[PDB]
């Protein structure tokens, strides 16, 4: 597990900034179909 | 305690005294690294000048701090510069940042190359340092005994040597249900994840034969293989 | 513009007659021309100076809207 | 060996002391390692902590007393932030307020003010009433009166500080030259024409050779005895209004226009 | 404040007011000041008085627009930093079942 | 329907930017109504978020976009 | 009260929290980043050095979101 | 922590294609807007 562990951090790295990005997303498409809908 | 002492120490123009320097420094350099980063351009020029021997150390504490402030594109380059001490990082918890880098990078250049040529190993636009890392990286895999991380990683570069050797040394039937599991594994992801023609069909016709070689085989694995690439011939 | 500029080429290059009528409307083009250093041109940095202004505080009320 | 090069600093012969030096600098690395380096202290470190410094602190004040730049710099630039505060015993010594002084001086040398409130900053905590103001005087009241912008004062500071040259003399000099360039700096904004003997008035020469000499070298042409400076002032500003950067800096009515409509077409 | 009351003013005043030691003193305060231009002075040592350069008419320079270009964006900054944050609640109420 | 058709099942992304944009695009309506249905095709095994995107479209005033609406679900999910 | 032990241990202080903000970063938590940079500039004033507190705040990754 | 691993390489990257797709709609309705 230990061993896991170390290289953990290494297989993250891509995915978070990938997930970070995914909340900026979300907010931003729901928005903007806020002022869609009332248009 | 302070880095002043230190500083001072480098202008010191006579060999010995600089060469101290650079190991007292960096031993504090995973400590301490705001207060060097003023006078990261002097470091670099000990770097580049071909008189130290203890060079690739000067190297390694550039990187070192460009890591740590978080200019992490800055980290990389230095590293790779060097070409040592390398092996240490990627055995760390702490400083996963630069090996994280060095892996992104290499998959993206390889790509590219890949679509040109699909020989594009022998030429000397892939560096040997980044060769290197990445079988060390298959190395790390294979310890913790998880082949779905191995299989991922060289997919996404349009690795062709290591996608095809993990396949053929799989072949030992300790369970023969063990094999078949793996293999199934990487089709359904090939279909999707692969765009570039020259890959995808390469890689699935290259899975029909090493999957025909057991005798004990799932002949659905390979209808599926046959129905995709929709050769008559197979 | 450009073709007025080529049109004056053709009639010493290539021979046109002379369209005496061409050459008088730019003759006309030169002499009203604005003059440059001419303090009519300060006048008309006080009038951009004020709508630039005026935009400026029609921006803010815009924003008393949006924050409503 | 190391009693050599302390006794070398007391003849006055400093030439040879640099000689010696680089055998010393050898044994300077092995004597760092001596010092823990505040980890852990203990009365075993102090007495190593006492022997570096001795050497350190002579050593500092023959590069200061030596005048070649080149040189100076090369030595001086380890010994710099070595020998202005590491004391031993929890930091006192009699030493410690000499050893400041010139060190701040060496800034309002460099005509550094910015850096002379910076390094001044460090200190404060440290020096806040432990040793007051003493030798340290001399760059404060210095410092005070440029700011002020007494430049009178300011001349008639260091003119009294011919008494007690004894290495302070190694900026004394840099400092003349300082006072008079700056003064030629701002009257320039003031009018374009003085006549020759205010020249050397305002800027605080001494002398009437010197005066006419530095008028020249500015390149100011005095003709029939008289200066016209109009000539030079008129030339350099055309060159200095051609340069490229500039485009963008200078901008346009339109420009400014063309941003704020597509803000609104967002 | 004394060169704002008195445009034109000697040396010699300067000094009686204020208590300043001299004349070449207080020129020399003054002409350090000038050139980081705090006073917006010039000297005038010829015919000994020191006289503010100040004059007004600044509205027809440039120097307005560049005032008011800035005064603009941050207006419209304001706008966007309400649009983003007033659509994060609602978020959660449509998905939250309602009456 | 040639998009539809040449680049069915896997999404691709290209495909799909571009039958949107000539829904919104191109006005006659025939032609509104063939850029729906033709969606369905390319996300026929990915139709999980079919639905959030045709959620606009259904409010469309025209007739012939709600009836191509209608049939894209139709087909994606049939 | 003063003492050369508190001063031993004040160096300690300082390297743990410029090891501990490079993993913080890497998980970008707004209320990490936030806590530790105000910390870290207070206790560079206290010691007076202006230069390690320049090159920190020109990063500004100190987080207004 | 081999189940976080695997995992990262197995599911997610299926998923990722999709959250590519959902980023376009975002390109999308601003032109429809």
């Amino acid at each position: 597990e230990t061993h896991e562990s170390g290289i953990k951090p290494y297989f993250e790295q891509k995915i978070q900034e990938t997930e970070l990005k995914i909340r900026s997303k979300t907010e931003n498409v729901r928005r903007l179909e806020a002022q869609r809908n009332a248009l | 305690t302070t880095a002043a002492p230190l500083l001072a120490l480098l202008r010191e123009n006579q060999d010995s005294v600089k060469t101290y320097a650079l190991e007292s420094i960096n031993n504090v350099v995973d400590q301490l690294w705001s207060e060097i980063s003023n006078e990261l351009p002097d470091i670099e020029a000990l770097y580049d000048d071909d008189t130290f021997s203890d060079r690739e150390m000067a190297a390694l504490i550039a990187s070192k701090v460009y890591y740590n402030l978080g200019e992490y594109e800055s980290a990389v380059k230095y590293a790779l510069a060097a070409k040592d001490r390398f092996d240490i990082d990627e055995k760390s918890q702490f400083v996963e940042t630069i090996v994280s880098k060095s892996i992104e990078m290499y998959v993206q250049e390889a790509s590219k190359q890949y679509t040109k040529d699909e020989q594009f190993y022998t030429k000397d636009i892939i560096d040997p340092k980044l060769t290197s890392i990445f079988e060390r990286m298959i190395e790390k895999c294979l310890k913790a005994s998880e082949l779905k991380l191995a299989l991922g990683i060289a997919l996404e570069g349009y690795r062709l040597d290591i996608i095809e050797s993990a396949l053929k040394s799989k072949l030992d039937q300790d369970s023969t249900s063990e094999n078949v599991k793996i293999i199934n594994y990487l089709l359904t992801l090939a279909i999707t994840t692969v765009t570039n023609s020259k890959f995808r069909s390469s890689i699935l016709r290259k899975s029909f034969d090493f999957l025909m070689n057991m005798p004990n085989c799932d002949y659905l694995t390979l209808n599926k293989v046959v129905v995709n690439l929709n050769d008559a011939g197979l | 513009l450009k073709d007025v500029v080529e049109y004056l080429d053709k009639v010493i290059n290539k021979e046109l007659p002379i369209n005496h009528t061409i050459l008088g409307k730019l003759q006309d083009v030169f002499n009203l021309l604005p003059n440059l250093g001419t303090p009519d041109d300060d006048e008309i940095d006080v009038e951009n100076h004020d709508r630039i202004n005026i935009s400026n505080n029609l921006q803010k009320a815009l924003t008393v809207k949006t924050n409503d | 060996l190391t009693k050599s090069l302390s006794i070398a600093f007391e003849n006055g012969d400093y030439a040879a002391c640099e000689k010696l030096l680089p055998p010393i600098k050898i044994e300077l690395i092995k004597n760092n390692l001596l010092i823990p380096d505040l980890s852990i202290q203990n009365d075993i470190y102090l007495n190593d902590l006492m022997i570096t410094k001795r050497i350190l602190e002579v050593g500092a004040l023959a590069s200061i007393q030596t005048f070649n730049f080149d040189s100076f710099e090369n030595y001086f630039n380890q010994l710099k932030p070595y020998y202005f505060s590491n004391n031993h015993k929890l930091s006192e010594s009699d030493k410690k307020s000499k050893l400041i002084s010139l060190y701040l001086l060496n800034l309002l040398s460099q005509n550094n003010t910015t850096k002379f409130h910076s390094e001044l900053q460090y200190l404060d905590k440290h020096i806040k009433n432990l040793e007051d103001d003493s030798l340290l005087s001399y760059p404060i009241k210095l410092d005070r009166w440029l700011m002020e912008g007494s430049y009178q004062k300011a001349w008639d500071l260091l003119q009294s500080g011919s008494q007690n040259i004894s290495e302070f003399d190694s900026f004394t000099d840099i400092l003349k030259s300082a006072i008079r360039d700056e003064i030629a700096k701002n009257t320039e904004l003031s009018y374009d024409f003085l006549p020759l003997s205010n020249i050397k008035a305002l800027l605080f020469f001494n002398n009437e050779k010197e005066t006419e000499k530095f008028a020249l070298e500015r390149n100011w042409p005095i003709v029939n005895s008289k200066v016209y400076f109009n000539n030079q002032s008129k030339e350099k500003a055309d060159y200095e209004d051609e340069m490229m950067h500039e485009e963008d800096q200078k901008t346009n009515i339109i420009e400014k226009a063309m941003d704020y409509a597509i803000s609104i077409e967002n | 404040i004394i060169s704002l009351t008195y445009k034109k003013i000697s040396l010699r005043d300067i000094c009686l007011k204020l208590n300043l030691d001299s004349e070449q003193t207080v020129e020399y305060m003054v002409s350090r000041a000038i050139r980081d231009g705090v006073i917006e002075a010039k000297i005038n040592h010829e015919d000994g008085f020191i006289e503010t350069t100040e004059l007004l008419n600044i509205y027809d320079s440039e120097d307005p627009q560049q005032v008011f270009d800035e005064r603009i964006k941050f207006a419209n900054q304001l706008h966007d930093e309400y649009l983003v944050s007033m659509r994060y609640p609602e978020d959660k109420k449509t998905q939250q079942n309602e009456k | 329907f040639t998009i539809a058709l040449a680049y069915a099942g896997t999404g691709n992304n290209s495909a799909v930017k571009r039958l949107l944009h000539v829904a919104v695009s191109d006005s006659n309506d025939d032609v509104r109504r063939a850029a729906v249905i033709a969606l369905g095709f390319v996300l026929l095994r990915d139709y999980t978020t079919v639905p959030r995107i045709v959620q606009l479209l259904s409010k469309s005033h025209n007739a012939h976009v709600r009836c191509g609406t209608a049939f894209a679900l139709g087909i994606a999910c049939a | 009260s003063e003492e050369i032990n508190s001063d031993n241990q004040n160096i300690i202080l300082r390297s743990t929290m410029m090891k501990f903000l490079k993993i913080a970063s890497l998980k970008h938590d707004n209320e990490t980043k936030a806590m530790l940079i105000n910390l870290i500039l207070r206790d560079f004033l206290n010691n007076g050095e202006v230069d390690s507190a320049s090159d920190f705040i020109s990063k500004l990754e100190y987080p207004h979101t | 922590l081999s189940n976080v691993n695997s995992d990262i390489y197995f599911k997610l990257k299926k998923l990722e294609k999709e959250y590519e797709l959902l980023t376009l709609q975002e390109d999308y309705i601003k032109d429809e807007q």
